[PDB]
């Protein structure tokens, strides 16, 4: 796998620069979401959290412009 | 329900190596030390005695200061090459400003020295030669023009955090940064390569034409020195500008774009930057210590 | 992680033939910025091959949305 722990403090999507999603399978058990922010940090987000789901959709909509 | 397959539509991932890192560090350290020592010696020789301070002395003093500042900035650049820019935005701006100001100043001072020699030789007997006693004002104007031309680096630079690459002291001019960067590249290639190159070629060509026609016993050495200066300038700066123009053409799609060519261009850019950095070390030998006056001064000081 | 003085887009061209989302396992989206002038979508296929999709094309949005929805379950 590539993630261990996930941040528990929601943050504004405006800092999210890059997104990556890896589905569960033989490699791991839970789908992993890795976000690279404007400040260089890399965060792992739990897909089951509502705020994570909303942030992902907001970033996706912004990136489509 | 058929697998799409892959037909060259794949991400072009950059290639990273570590031997180049160690070699770059060694080369940068050697260049730093050599430039520091040479420029310090030139400054000491010129400033020790105020007798016989000619125009060439002022020009060489300004050139030595520019080269010394460039060399003094080099080490942080070497560290950045080693591990990307970790030093912050403010240092990125300040260091880039200093480096570009000194680069422009050095190039324009070489052009001014070429013009001075043209006036001193070709128009030796005419009344125009009297117009070369404005060294102080000309040098001040060159420094001011360099500071003006180095502003874009100060204004539009910061730390960029990418994914495939380590952080870089890059330019952030907005969503359309690539095009603005390509445009801003016009200044270094116009007031840094083309204009100084044309001025130097014209001046030194006419100087050589006048020297070849004279009957002095020292014509040969002066001609060889002029050829050496011109060839050194070309060897130092032509490859970097050629590769930069190739990159600019590749981005604009004038030339076809492929991963192989991108990797080759990156490698060539690194090699040519290393090659061009040698001017700070080669200027003191080419311009200052190839003259009898400076050698005699150096010998005298050590007494 | 290397270092470079020129930042370039990660995709030269994009795949144009629509395909079913069942062949996608990993997704990556890169917002436009100093590095590139266009948003970039890169997807791993079932057999491990990577592809670059068109961010603005119609079917790409549908495929990305379906993949994310299925994975999120």
């Amino acid at each position: 796998c590539q993630c261990i722990k996930t941040y528990s403090k929601p943050f504004h999507p405006k800092f999210i620069k890059e997104l990556r999603v890896i589905e569960s399978g033989p490699h791991c058990a839970n789908t992993e979401i890795i976000v690279k922010l404007s400040d260089g940090r890399e965060l792992c987000l739990d897909p089951k959290e509502n705020w994570v789901q909303r942030v992902v959709e907001k970033f996706l909509k912004r990136a489509e412009n | 329900t058929l697998p799409p397959f892959l037909l060259d539509a794949a991400p072009c991932e950059p290639e990273s190596l570590e031997i180049n890192k160690y070699f770059v560090v060694i080369i940068y350290a050697l260049v730093f030390l050599l430039s520091l020592l040479g420029n310090s010696l030139v400054m000491l020789v010129i400033l020790y005695s105020r007798v016989g301070r000619s125009v060439t002395d002022v020009y060489l003093l300004n050139l030595a200061l520019a080269d010394l500042l460039f060399a003094l900035t080099l080490p942080i650049w070497a560290a950045s090459k080693v591990n990307g820019w970790i030093f912050g935005t403010f240092l990125c701006k300040v260091v880039s400003l200093l480096k570009e100001v000194n680069f422009y100043s050095g190039i324009l001072l070489l052009a001014c020295i070429s013009v001075d020699r043209y006036l001193a030789i070709v128009h030796a007997t005419r009344t125009l030669t009297q117009k070369r006693y404005l060294v102080k004002f000309i040098c001040l104007s060159i420094w001011g023009l360099s500071l003006l031309l180095a502003l874009p680096v100060l204004l539009f630079r910061r730390t960029v955090y990418s994914s495939n690459v380590s952080p870089a002291c890059y330019e952030d001019m907005g969503n359309n940064t690539a095009n603005w960067r390509m445009l801003l590249r016009i200044l270094p290639q116009s007031f840094g390569f083309i204009v100084p190159l044309l001025i130097m070629l014209f001046c030194y060509g006419f100087t050589l034409r006048t020297l070849f026609k004279a009957h002095m016993g020292q014509k040969h050495r002066a001609m060889r020195v002029i050829f050496a200066v011109v060839l050194i300038f070309l060897l130092c700066w032509l490859p970097y500008n050629l590769v930069l123009l190739a990159d600019t053409l590749m981005r604009t799609q004038v030339i076809q774009e492929t991963c192989e060519r991108r990797n080759h261009i990156d490698r060539a850019l690194d090699a040519t930057e290393i090659l061009g950095i040698l001017h700070s070390c080669l200027n003191p030998l080419i311009y200052a210590f190839i003259g009898q006056k400076f050698r005699h001064g150096l010998l005298k000081i050590l007494a």
